Parts: C-alpha cells; sequence; structure tokens
C-alpha cells in the first residue's frame, strides 16, 4: 500500500509555504526545505505532466506563484499521480473558497492542512475525489 | 509566520476549566502551521499541550474534531501520558459522518497500542465495510499501522477487508485488497486465496490493479485452493482497462515471465501492450517503454522508436527530456546499442552541464554494458576526457586505469599524454595521476616516456599536494620497473616540486631514499606492473543510468568429496572403513519448510555405510536438542553408532549421522531400506529462529525411509576392454544368474536399468546396443567400495521381452552377489 | 457468505396463532404458547407432550419456564400471568401483571423476579416467592410494549421493546429506563441481547420489513438487515453461529449471515406468518412461532472439523491462535490422560478458503482445507500451496496420497496426488461416499465396493454405511453401519480374477471378491 512519497504545494521559489510528507524520510525542516527546493528546480519553468526526479515520477501543475507537487513512483505514470495532484488542486480550491495560490493557502492554513491529509494517508491515497474531501472538512 | 514556544505553551489553558471550540481550534491550527511551516516542538510545552487537548475532546464540533485528530498525530511522539486521548477518539469515531469516522480512525489507531487495540475493534469493524470511500480507506489503512502493535486483532478483519474488496469503488478496493494481502498472510497460500477471488473481474479500479499487480507479478498458481495457470484476468497479464501506467507495470513482467500467456484480447508473450498505448502526449512516458519484452527488448524497441527519439533530439525542456532519455535507455539493449549511442551523443545538445558529463560517460559506459568492444569504449572515454576535462574525478582514474589494463594500457597512455597537452592545472589533479599513473605503470617503449615526462612535469607545478605526491612515488616504481628511466627521476626529484613541497616531500623523502639509497629490494618488490591503489568493478555505467534522465572457493566436485569432508570431522566415520564413495543417488527423506526438511544420503567405506542427515527442525513452535535419526536395517547391517545434532532449533540445519556396518558375504543386495525416526527433545520456542524454553517433552517426527542401491556402493568406469578386466577381477568369485527384465522390450533401455541400478558406467558405450538385435554382450564395470572393482557380463536375448544372463565377476563375494540379487 | 448449518425440523405441532416460543431454561422442553387460550409445552427430543395449561379461554400471548420453582409462568389476556405446577398440575398462583394483556414475560432465574411486558404500555415486576407481589413498576414505554429479554451481562438490565421506536434499557431499581435507544424506525416489535459475557448488542425488529442490529456498548447501529421482504415481526440473535434467524408475517423465516447480511437461507413451511423467533442459550435450536401453529427447528454445526498428523501439526479451525479463515494449530503437550490437554497452538501459514472440513494429512505431509465445492492444499508445515482440487466433501483414505472427494456428478471420485483419476468412476450411481481403499458409494439401497484399479463392482453389501475406513494393508475394511459394524475381508487375488472377468454386477456385484470377516 503505498502510490504518493510526498505533497507539496510551493511558491515560486521551491519554499515551504506547504509541505506533507507522506514519506517518513523528510520529517525535519532543513531536510523537507531541501526537498522542497529540489523538486520545484527540476520540474519548474517547464509545466507537464511528467518530471523525472530522484527516479521517482514527480507530478506537478502551477498557477500564478505556486506549483503544486504529487511524488510518486516511477513505476507507473503521470495520471496515476494526476488523478492525486488534480484532487490536491482542486479540493484546496473549493475547501478555501478561492483558487490555489499562495495568498488562498495562507488565508485559510486550517482548510489547506485539513484537505491534504484526506488527499493522502501515510503515503497511500486515502482520497482522490476533491469534493469528497471538501464535505469531509470543515473549515 | 508564528512561534512554537507561544502557541505551544498558550494551549496549558485547556488543561483547566475553558474548553472555548473557537480559541482552542484555532491554537491547535497554530500548531499544525508551526510545523507545516517548517518548526520543532519544544517538548515540556508539548507534553503540556496534548494533556490539555483531550478536554476539548467533549465538545462535539466538526472542525475542532479535525485539528485534533492532525494535532494528536503530530504532537503524539512528542508528549506524555496520551493513553486518556483513547475513550475521545472512539466517542468520537462511532459519530456518523466522515468528518469524524474516517478522521478519527486514523488519529486513534495511531495512537493505538497492542493493549487498546482491543478498544477499537468494534468501531474498527463498522468503518471498514463501508463502500463511502473515506471511511472505509482511513479504517484499511489503519489497520495496516496496527498490524504492528498487534497483528492478531487485524486479521479477524480480514472478512471486512475481504468485504471491501468486492467494491469497484477505486478507493475502497485498492486499499481492501492491498490491506489484506499485509495481514491475512500466514502463508502465501492465503493471500492467494484472497487474490483469486478478485481476479476474475475486469475492474475500473487502476489503483487496485496496481498494488495487486504488484503482488502477482510472480506466477501464482495456488491461488484459492489450484488453479492450471498463472492467470490473471485483471490487468497483470490481461489488458483489461487500458491505462498506460497499469499497461506498463503488466506488460514488461509477463512478456518473458508469464502471468499468463499472450491472449488475442490481451497480449501477455507479445511484445504488443506497451506498444499500442505507445503514441501519447506526457502520458507515453509508461507506454512508449518495454523492460524484457520478447525475447528481448530490441523488437519491441523498434515500434516506440519514433516517440522517444524525437522527444529526446527535440525537447529541451528539461521534463519531457528525461522521459524521452529513460523511454530511449529502456527500449534498448545489445543490438539497440548502435541507436542508443548516437541518440545519447545527440542529446547533450539540448541540456548540456551535468548532462554533458553524463552524455560522454553514457556512451562509453553503453559500449561497455552492451559490448560495440572495449577499444571504442577507451576511444570514447577519451571523448569524456577532452570534453569535460574534470568532471572525471579520482574515482575515473582508478576506474579507467583499471578498466583498461584489461587490454587498452599502452594506447591509453599515449591517448592520456596527447590529452595532457590541454591545460596545464586547469587539467585538473586527476587526468596528471592518469597520465601520471599510466606512464610510470606501462613504462612506455610505445612513445618515448620524454613527451609524457614533460607534459607531467608542468602539471604538478601548480597543481594540488596528492598528484606532486603521486608523481614522486611514481617515478620511484618507474625507476624500478626500468632501469633507463632513472637519470628523469633525479631531474624531477631534486625540484621543489616532486619533492620538497609539503606532503611530496614526505612520500619523496621515503620514495627517493629507497631508490637512491637503499637496496631496491623494496623498490622492485613494490612494481608489480605499478598499478593502482585498488581495483573496484566498473562503477561508471550504473551511474550514469540514473543520473541521464534526471572470492567463491572450493575443495570438493565430487559428491564423495564433499560428504568425505563432512563425514571427515567425525572420526568414527574414516577410522571404520575409509570411503569409497558416496551416494550420486542422494535421496531426502522429508521435504522442505514444511515440518522438517531432512536430507539423508548415503556413504559407503570399505567395510562400512554412513548415514548422514542434515535435519532441520522448521518446526515453528519448537527447538529441538539431542536429535538423531534413528535406524532399523531390513537386512544384516549391524548398526554401531548414532552422531547426534547437537540443536536444532526453528529453520536452522543440523547433522546427524548413523554409521552402520555393511555385510561382506551378503547372498542378497546391498540395496537395502531403513526406516528413519527423527527422535529428540523440544524446548518450546517463540518462532524467530530459535529460543528455547526452561522445560520441556520428549517428542518424535516420523521420517521417510533410506534406500541404499548398490548404486551408492559403486562408482561407474568403462574399460577399454571389457573382458580382460572382466577375467582379471577374480572369476572365483563367479557366479551366474538369469533373469527375465519383462518390463523391458529392447537392449538398450535394459542396459540403462543394470547400469543405474549397480553404479556401473556399461563399457564401451553399451547403453547403445544396436536396435532389436537378437543377442549382446553388455559390459559393465565400475568399483565397489573398499577399492574392489566390480565388473559385470549380461548377455541379452531380445525375444519380445529382454532376457539376460548376468555373470559376475568381482574381487570378493560380496559385488557378485550384490549385483545379481539387485538386478533380479 | 458459508457457514455450517442443517437446518432440521425437530418438532411441530398446529395450533392458533402462537405468539411466543420458548426454550425451558435448563430442560429439553420447548413451551409455546398459543393463542387458543392455552399454553402447550412439548419435549421435542422424545416427542412427547409433558403438559398443557389453560391460562385462560381467551389467547395467551407469552409463556415461559421458571425452573426453579418447577413453575409456568404465561400471561394472557385475562390481563393476569397466572402461574402453574407443571409436575403437580395445578394453578400454583394468579395475579394481575397488567392492565391488558401480556405480550411477553422474561424470567431472571438468580432473583425471584419476572418482567413481564403487556400492551398496557407497562412492563411490571413481579416477584414469584413473595407469592407474585408486584415488586417494582417500570414506566418508561409509551406504546405496546411487544418483548422483553433480560441482558446477560447484568439480569438487573433488561430491554424492552415498545412499538414506539426505540428499545428502552432500563434497570431494576429504576423505574424509569435508564437510557433509550431508538432502534427502529417503524416500532419495535422485539428486543434480544447478543448473548455473553462479552456481547454488549441489541437487535430491534420492526414492521419497516427490517431487523436492525445495534451495539449497546458504542451506541451506534452497526448494520441493517434486509430482514424479510414484509414487515418483520421477530428477529433474534442465534448465539453460537454467527447468524441472526428472523420471522415475518409472509411466513417466512431467513437467515442472515452476521458477518456481512447476505442470505444464508429463506424457509417457508405452509403454516406461515411467523409471528416470533426465540433462540437456545446454550444453542443450536431456534423456535419460531406461526399462526396456524408453532415449530421447533434444529440448527446444524454440531461437532468440529480437525485432524492430527504425526508432525504434531493438529488442525482445526476456529478457535484460540486460530482464525477461521486461516489455519493454524498444533497440539505439541502430552500432558496426563485424565484431563483436557492445553491448546499447544503453533502458526501455520496461508489461506485462501473457507473450512468447510479442515484437515491435516495422517502422518504429515499435506494439510487440505475444503470448502466451497473446492479443496486447497497447503503444505504440512510451510503452508504454501501445494495444490487445488474439487470437492464437495474430502475424505482422506487410508493412502492419504489418494483420497476420495465427491465432484457431486452422481459418481463419486478419487483424486490421486490431488489431481483427478478417471480410472475410478463407480458403475454405481452416488448419493454418497465412504473413504478408505475401496471406495465405497451409496446408491439403490446399497453399499458398493470400487476399485482403485478398474473401477468395477467388487461386492456390494446391503447394508449402507455411515463409513467405510479400510486398513493400511486394504485386505480389511471396517465399515460403520447403522447394523452396527462389520470387519470385511477382501481377498485379492478373488478380486483380481472377478474385476477383470467383471463377473460383479453394475448394481449388485460379485458376491465372492469380498467375504464379511465379522
Amino acid at each position: 500500500l503505498y502510490t504518493v512519497k510526498a505533497i507539496l504545494i510551493l511558491d515560486n521559489d521551491g519554499d515551504r509555504l506547504f509541505a506533507k510528507y507522506y514519506d517518513d524520510t523528510y520529517p525535519s525542516v532543513k531536510e523537507q526545505k531541501a526537498f522542497e527546493k529540489n523538486i520545484f528546480n527540476k520540474t519548474h519553468r517547464t509545466d507537464s505532466e511528467i518530471a523525472l526526479l530522484e527516479g521517482l515520477t514527480v507530478v506537478y501543475k502551477s498557477s500564478i506563484d505556486l506549483y503544486f507537487y504529487v511524488i510518486g513512483s516511477s513505476y507507473e505514470n503521470e495520471l496515476m499521480l494526476m488523478a492525486v495532484l488534480n484532487c490536491l488542486f482542486d479540493s484546496l480550491s473549493q475547501m478555501l473558497r478561492k483558487n490555489v495560490e499562495k495568498r488562498a493557502l495562507l488565508e485559510n492554513m486550517e482548510g489547506l492542512f485539513l484537505a491534504v491529509d484526506e488527499i493522502v494517508d501515510g503515503g497511500v491515497i486515502l482520497e482522490s475525489d476533491p469534493q469528497q474531501v471538501v464535505h469531509r472538512v470543515a473549515l | 509566520h508564528l512561534e512554537k514556544s507561544a502557541v505551544l505553551q498558550e494551549a496549558r489553558v485547556f488543561n483547566e476549566t475553558p474548553i472555548n471550540p473557537r480559541k482552542c481550534a484555532h491554537i491547535l491550527t497554530k500548531i499544525l502551521y508551526l510545523i507545516n511551516q517548517g518548526e520543532h516542538l519544544g517538548t515540556t510545552e508539548a507534553t503540556e499541550a496534548f494533556f490539555a487537548m483531550t478536554k476539548l475532546f467533549q465538545s462535539n464540533d466538526p472542525t475542532l474534531r479535525r485539528m485534533c485528530y492532525l494535532t494528536i498525530k503530530e504532537m503524539s511522539c512528542i508528549a506524555e501520558d496520551v493513553i486518556i486521548v483513547t475513550s475521545s477518539l472512539t466517542k468520537d469515531m462511532t459519530g456518523k459522518e466522515d468528518n469524524y469516522r474516517g478522521p478519527a480512525v486514523r488519529a486513534l489507531c495511531q495512537i493505538t497500542d497492542s493493549t487498546m487495540l482491543q478498544a477499537v475493534e468494534r468501531y474498527m469493524k463498522q468503518a471498514i465495510v463501508d463502500k463511502v470511500p473515506s471511511v472505509s480507506s482511513s479504517a484499511l489503512v489503519s489497520s495496516l499501522h496496527l498490524l504492528k502493535c498487534s497483528f492478531d486483532v487485524v486479521k479477524r478483519w480480514v472478512n471486512e477487508a475481504q468485504e471491501a474488496a468486492s467494491s469497484d469503488n477505486i478507493m475502497v478496493q485498492y486499499h481492501a485488497l492491498g490491506l489484506l494481502y499485509h495481514v491475512r498472510k500466514n502463508d502465501r497460500l492465503a493471500v492467494s486465496k484472497m487474490i483469486s477471488k478478485f481476479t476474475r473481474h475486469g475492474l475500473k479500479s487502476p489503483f487496485a490493479y496496481c498494488m495487486m499487480i504488484r503482488v502477482a507479478s510472480k506466477q501464482l498458481e495456488e491461488e484459492d485452493g489450484s488453479r492450471d495457470s498463472p492467470l490473471f484476468d485483471f490487468i497483470e497479464s490481461c489488458l483489461r482497462n487500458k491505462h498506460e501506467m497499469v499497461v506498463y507495470e503488466a506488460a514488461s513482467a509477463i512478456v518473458n515471465l508469464p502471468g499468463c500467456s499472450a491472449k488475442e484480447l490481451a497480449p501477455a508473450v507479445s511484445v504488443l501492450q506497451l506498444f499500442c498505448s505507445s503514441p501519447k502526449a506526457a502520458l507515453r512516458y509508461a507506454a512508449v517503454r518495454t523492460l524484457n519484452k520478447v525475447a528481448m527488448k530490441h523488437p519491441s524497441a523498434v515500434t516506440a522508436c519514433n516517440l522517444d527519439l524525437e522527444n529526446l533530439v527535440t525537447d529541451s525542456n528539461r521534463s519531457i527530456a528525461t522521459l524521452a532519455i529513460t523511454t530511449l535507455l529502456k527500449t534498448g539493449s545489445e543490438s539497440s546499442i548502435d541507436r542508443l549511442m548516437k541518440q545519447i551523443s545527440s542529446f547533450m545538445s539540448e541540456i548540456s552541464d551535468e548532462f554533458k558529463v553524463v552524455v560522454v560517460q553514457a556512451i562509453s559506459a553503453l559500449c561497455q554494458k552492451y559490448p560495440r568492444k572495449h577499444a571504442v569504449l577507451m576511444n570514447f572515454l577519451f571523448t569524456m576526457l577532452r570534453e569535460e576535462g574534470g568532471f572525471e574525478y579520482k574515482r575515473a582514474i582508478v576506474d579507467c586505469i583499471i578498466s583498461i589494463i584489461e587490454e587498452n594500457s599502452e594506447s591509453k597512455e599515449t591517448g592520456l599524454s596527447h590529452l595532457c597537452e590541454f591545460i596545464e592545472d586547469c587539467e585538473f589533479t586527476v587526468l596528471a595521476t592518469r597520465i601520471l599513473h599510466l606512464l610510470g605503470q606501462e613504462g612506455p617503449k610505445t612513445n618515448n616516456p620524454s613527451k609524457y615526462i614533460r607534459f607531467i612535469y608542468n602539471r604538478v607545478v601548480l597543481e594540488h599536494e596528492e598528484v606532486r605526491a603521486g608523481a614522486v612515488s611514481a617515478l620511484a616504481k618507474f625507476g624500478a620497473q626500468n632501469e633507463e628511466m632513472l637519470p628523469s627521476i633525479l631531474v624531477l626529484l631534486k625540484r621543489c616540486v616532486m619533492d620538497d613541497d609539503n606532503e611530496v616531500r614526505d612520500r619523496a623523502t621515503f620514495y627517493l631514499n629507497v631508490l637512491e639509497q637503499k637496496q631496491k629490494a623494496l623498490n622492485a618488490g613494490y612494481i608489480l606492473n605499478g598499478l593502482t591503489v585498488s581495483i573496484p568493478g566498473l562503477e561508471k555505467a550504473l551511474q550514469q543510468y540514473t543520473l541521464e534522465p534526471s572470492q567463491p572457493e572450493k575443495v570438493a566436485a565430487t559428491r564423495q568429496e564433499i560428504f568425505q569432508e563432512q563425514l571427515a570431522a567425525v572420526p568414527e566415520f574414516q577410522g571404520l572403513g575409509p570411503l569409497f564413495k558416496s551416494s550420486p543417488e542422494p535421496v531426502a527423506l522429508t521435504e522442505s519448510e514444511t515440518e522438517y526438511v531432512i536430507r539423508c544420503t548415503k556413504h559407503t567405506f570399505s567395510d562400512h555405510l554412513v548415514f548422514q542427515f542434515d535435519c532441520t527442525n522448521t518446526l515453528n513452535d519448537q527447538t529441538l536438542e539431542n536429535v538423531t535419526v534413528q535406524m532399523e536395517p531390513t537386512e544384516a547391517y549391524e548398526v554401531l553408532s548414532y552422531v547426534p545434532a547437537r540443536s536444532l532449533p526453528y529453520n536452522q540445519p543440523g547433522t546427524c549421522y548413523t554409521l552402520v556396518a555393511l555385510p561382506t558375504e551378503d547372498p542378497t543386495a546391498v540395496a537395502c531400506t531403513f526406516s528413519c525416526v527423527m527422535k529428540f527433545t523440544v524446548k518450546d520456542c517463540d518462532p524467530n529462529t530459535g529460543e528455547i524454553d526452561e522445560e520441556g517433552y520428549e517428542d518424535e517426527y516420523v521420517l521417510e525411509d533410506l534406500e541404499v542401491t548398490v548404486a551408492d556402493h559403486i562408482q561407474k568406469v568403462m574399460k577399454v576392454n571389457f573382458e580382460a578386466a572382466w577375467d582379471e577381477v577374480g572369476d572365483e568369485f563367479e557366479k551366474e544368474e538369469t533373469f527375465t527384465l519383462s518390463t523391458i522390450k529392447t537392449l538398450e533401455e535394459a542396459v540403462g536399468n543394470i547400469v543405474k541400478f549397480l553404479g556401473m558406467h556399461p563399457c564401451e558405450r553399451s547403453d547403445k546396443v544396436p536396435e532389436n538385435k537378437n543377442t549382446h554382450t553388455l559390459l559393465l564395470a565400475g568399483v565397489f567400495r573398499g577399492g574392489h572393482d566390480i565388473l559385470v557380463r549380461s548377455r541379452l536375448l531380445l525375444l519380445d521381452t529382454v532376457t539376460m544372463q548376468v555373470t559376475a565377476r568381482s574381487s570378493e563375494e560380496l559385488p557378485v552377489d550384490i549385483i545379481l540379487a539387485s538386478v533380479g | 457468505m458459508p457457514l455450517r448449518l442443517d437446518i432440521k425440523r425437530k418438532l411441530t405441532a398446529r395450533s392458533d396463532r402462537v405468539k411466543s416460543v420458548d426454550l425451558h431454561p435448563t430442560e429439553p422442553w420447548m413451551l409455546a404458547s398459543l393463542y387458543n387460550g392455552s399454553v402447550c409445552v412439548w419435549n421435542h427430543e422424545t416427542q412427547t407432550l409433558v403438559k398443557t395449561f389453560e391460562v385462560c379461554d381467551l389467547p395467551v400471548r407469552a409463556a415461559k419456564f421458571v425452573a426453579r420453582k418447577n413453575w409456568v409462568v404465561t400471561g394472557a389476556d385475562d390481563m393476569q400471568i397466572r402461574v402453574f405446577n407443571y409436575n403437580t398440575l395445578e394453578r400454583v398462583h394468579m395475579f394481575e401483571a397488567h392492565s391488558d394483556y401480556i405480550r411477553c414475560i422474561a424470567v431472571h432465574p438468580t432473583q425471584p423476579f419476572i418482567l413481564t411486558s403487556s400492551d398496557d404500555m407497562l412492563i411490571k415486576l413481579w416477584d414469584w416467592d413473595k407469592k407474585w407481589s408486584c415488586s417494582q413498576v417500570f414506566e418508561g414505554h409509551t406504546h405496546y410494549v411487544m418483548q422483553i429479554v433480560i441482558n446477560p451481562k447484568d439480569n438487573n438490565q433488561f430491554a424492552s421493546a415498545s412499538l414506539d421506536r426505540t428499545i428502552k434499557v432500563w434497570q431494576l431499581g429504576s423505574s424509569s429506563p435508564n437510557f433509550t435507544l431508538e432502534g427502529h424506525e417503524k416500532g419495535v416489535n422485539c428486543i434480544d441481547y447478543y448473548s455473553g459475557g462479552d456481547k454488549p448488542y441489541l437487535i430491534s425488529g420492526a414492521d419497516d420489513r427490517l431487523v436492525k442490529i445495534w451495539d449497546y456498548q458504542n451506541k451506534t447501529c452497526v448494520q441493517t438487515l434486509e430482514g424479510h421482504a414484509q414487515n418483520v415481526s421477530c428477529a433474534s440473535f442465534h448465539p453460537e453461529l454467527p447468524i441472526i434467524i428472523t420471522g415475518s408475517e409472509d411466513g417466512t423465516v431467513r437467515i442472515w449471515h452476521s458477518s456481512t447480511y447476505r442470505l444464508e437461507s429463506t424457509l417457508n413451511y405452509g403454516m406461515e406468518r411467523v409471528w416470533c423467533v426465540a433462540s437456545l442459550r446454550g444453542s443450536n435450536n431456534v423456535a419460531l412461532g406461526y399462526d396456524e401453529g408453532s415449530i421447533i427447528v434444529k440448527l446444524g454445526r454440531e461437532e468440529p472439523a480437525m485432524s492430527m498428523d504425526a508432525n504434531g501439526k493438529i488442525i482445526w479451525a476456529k478457535h484460540s491462535e486460530v482464525q477461521q479463515a486461516n489455519l493454524k494449530a498444533m497440539g505439541d503437550t502430552e500432558i496426563k490422560d485424565g484431563e483436557r490437554l492445553p491448546l499447544a497452538v503453533k502458526d501455520m501459514g496461508s489461506c485462501e478458503i473457507y473450512p468447510q472440513t479442515i484437515q491435516h494429512n495422517p502422518n504429515g505431509r499435506f494439510v487440505v482445507v475444503c470448502g466451497d465445492g473446492e479443496y486447497i492444499i497447503y503444505t504440512a508445515m510451510a503452508l504454501r500451496n501445494k495444490s487445488f482440487g474439487s470437492a464437495q466433501e474430502f475424505a482422506w483414505a487410508h493412502d492419504s496420497s489418494e483420497y476420495a472427494i465427491r465432484e457431486s456428478n452422481s459418481i463419486v471420485k478419487i483424486f490421486k496426488n490431488f489431481k483427478e483419476k478417471k480410472s475410478f468412476k463407480p458403475d454405481f450411481g452416488a448419493e454418497s461416499i465412504y473413504g478408505g481403499f475401496l471406495l465405497g458409494v451409496r446408491s439403490v439401497n446399497g453399499l458398493a465396493f470400487y476399485d482403485w484399479e478398474n473401477t468395477e463392482l467388487i461386492r456390494r453389501i446391503e447394508i449402507q454405511p455411515k463409513h467405510i475406513f479400510w486398513s493400511d494393508s486394504g485386505e480389511l475394511v471396517c465399515i460403520a453401519t447403522e447394523e452396527s459394524f462389520f470387519i470385511l475381508k477382501y481377498l485379492s487375488e478373488k478380486v483380481l480374477a472377478a474385476q477383470e472377468t467383471h463377473e460383479g454386477v453394475t448394481e449388485d456385484g460379485i458376491e465372492d471378491a469380498f467375504e464379511v470377516l465379522g
């Protein structure tokens, strides 16, 4: 039981606006931020549903001032990961009552924290239905 | 954003009277923020905040409940007296609504430990069966965590877990099947039953397929009892649902290790399954690939090729381009290498920085991995040296040089020499070390060492200590290997450079003094070619693969020797007949990893047989001591001694032996059957590998019989001329008996049966007899135990069945009698 | 989902609408209370009616035994509970239990109490020892109190079901219900507890066609049971077996597995309108009250499935340190013959099917779990899937690397190395199988023995067996029979001439090939 390695929603530098680690491989801030900077540097300023970083398929999207991440295994493809990443974007948008930017996330830090935990649970994909997550969470 | 101290502190008011759901929920949000933003909690304040929050569980608000679940999990480990929160979580967990249901099970189960396991079970059973994915999936992941604390509680849930498995809802199923596989496992077979039930089904759950593919990927033919095929009717071997990841995972395993063979609607040996998905968008990345494939990656490679090769060349996007190189690499092979190398050459042009280093490494690495000649590898290694000039490193000097001395060395030094012309001190410590090491070691007569020396001499001045030190020591070895060289050593070493710097001086003082002053017994000894400091494997090629898209020794050779060694350690067996031979037909008494694994071999000596029983107690509940394998011979054999296996704990082999004396007058065979029973003392054990209880009971385990054949007594040989040998061994021990082999209708099978049974190789290759000939003479030879030859002559008559008069002669009465009896 | 069952009609009796059915607290008798104004009790083991009591001339809705006094309590539309001695045949006491007829009575053997539930919306307590004085009156229910049951974890607690959409848990001490459960949505006909020392459960039945399971500890509704396709008259929990037995006014009774609530059986009788259910607390008898009579029914699973090899893996399924679904057990203990030996279990690997029968190999190399028309073979002590096969029944023979199976095509099958043997296929038909070397197959009022050599009829023994077991030489057989027991001789040579010749008739055999030794 494992698909998603970690979820990060990063500003346009790779610094932690947010990350919640569905791996046990980053718990300390220094390394959680390093990871975040690492994934953001590869993936950014080339938007696609694919990136390969650290031998893992990284699926990412972007907004005005954020890049949104799911990191998962590379034995899969973008599309499986993408379903998590689409939930992540979508659910935060509907939850916060505003599209994902740094402003929406900061506006409601609580909605963001709770919403992401419903999407991924210890690296298993707990939820992937944006609607379900949003009802499930209370602001 | 926040300060961890202030927020951890103000949380302590909850512990008293104030509960205020708004204030506390905010304070909680702040805790989650401190972690999220990236901060570390202080333990005293954390411990205090944790005891305080539990009061807050009284007020049931969905946002406050939510805050409470995330905060207790994060604060659980950095907190004390957490046990109080279990009750509050159960209270929450039974409360209907997904907000409570799912999030509570997860928070509760994380905090829950084997004592507490029992409490959560009613609520857990109710939460697992849900086709509402949140409650069920959270409960299913929760159960996975709980397998650690206590296995047994979780196991009972297998029925609720299975119930979820029957959903086609993606989460409920993914979680249900995945978890089940982990849970119910006590043997392979019970998990396999769980998998077969879902297996025939065309799911609309890609995640379940994926998690299951992995379980499935190996051939399973015991799914739900048994079945006649490795069959997976869920995409693993089938292609019921198309979706490029699932399709890729499935297609690479099935092709050359069938999960099932190819179907018209589901390729599974053929290369196709990947390829139909292959032209695509970003999605293509899974689709385009390969791995394994029938019979090679190469017929496969051609399909996909348009896609991988155009993206790889065109896209100087890192994200696309990486998928394109990995995809090229995958469609690759030995054959593909011509194509792969041009592409990789081309690739650096798109992304050129580290990627440059990687392509010049890749083209060499691929040439070493997939052979386009070892020479070409060196020539590519020159191109790597040329292009980068510094992203070669120290590990490269050792790897290039070791690799080079397989064939390239004279050339490599020379190439290196040219390469050294580059750049005087920006070329790095490493290239200078490579030309230096190679010029030292080869001692060029292929080119004049004077260019090399002149090139190295300049480099040393302005480059690091390690090379300058390297240069003096190399020179010294260079002196010892070649006499000629000594004059250059002296001009170089007197200089302030190759000696008299710092490290360079110390090494030099030593190396110099040994060459200059001393005998050079030492210097001579020291150069064995002038080799590197270590010989590793070929490091580059694996490194390169990931990086781009970002002494077994033996004594025995014969069964008799290995056994003889095992026997020899024990005295009795070599003291009481020495071993002629040990069986060429050792029989395993009891099957592997059941109750016992016992393999017995019968060993023949001059007048004895020793039976070595290698005994394993694979009994999980026991550990054994004082174990022996007891024996009842079915003929006149004396059982002299038993040697015990000292201990046989769980899954640990031990050996026990029975020594018996052979008859040497027996009129009937030494082909004989012994009934084996192992007897032992059991002390109770908790399965690990071993552990004994303070007291225990006697127990016995029955074993299979050991059969001793004439084949064990005789070692086979053929003779150039049977007739002489046949007379020579002893016609004075001659006895003749006539047999009918009615179950063998030709001579060729007949000769084979006497040859196998007796352990005699028929002379002159007499196992091949003129097909269906009326008379034939079969010549047998071999040596019997004690070291005496046994020859047997069987004059075959072929009617419709085989009749033979078998006459045997031997240097003893016993082989003759033994052969004659065993055959019939 | 599979479960060891075997529904059997222990005794039937025809009478006007029986509202209540009971098993005698400690006796093998079942009492049914009828609308004949009579309550009648019959001991459905010897099929003797022990006694009848004429409580009233108007329906007696409830009757139960207060076994200690050797008395029976009845509540009838006299609005009285009248007490009688069931061996001295006279009316012990007469008292007015309620202002309305008494639907159910519950007896506390440990206390002098009966509480009775009546449709005067009240449940009242009477103490038999005081000569049926009113100990306590419970006021809580605002509607017709259909049924009362005593909780077996605290007899001081009972629950009463009323058509007020609740089942209220009350304590004796407290007139009022100390907490209320809202167990159903269209009134609660019945309340029952799921019996035991560690089972806090309620069930509610309602006329919304549905029976609901509730956990009284957690207070949530565990699941909803489809019940019946018409108003569920009553629902109860079986104690031993994981099922719920419900009855409906459609004349149907259904049994539901209490692990997934999938239909185990539907039973009709030609008696119809099934008003009540009750279950024996010592388990495997349930009795159900109908319009046209009462029935006492006997449920299956009477005996355990297990086998002892020579490896000390004695394997069972269910039980302690073993799960039902998976397989385990070991027994390496040899403590004194005079007492029951510990479980002594050691853990054993994978399973994939349910154990209809689960058995170790008689000399220890195989394990077989049989279930659902399939057999799965697992390895003796490693439990990796060895083999698979078909088996509605599986029996190891004597050979135990040859076994008999009923594949249920009307020929008894032999599987050898867990692979089917078609050199074995009876020239009898089949109705059933006995293992051992000469396979006994029962058909056409005969027991026929078949060869594992050419499947010809060796002999037919004219008393059918319970079992055939054959010795481990295969010349001597032990036949379990209604006759009592046979030992028969199979003369091997006589069989070889007879079988080849096929002088043994298709369905009658040759009476020489086998001979009756004793």
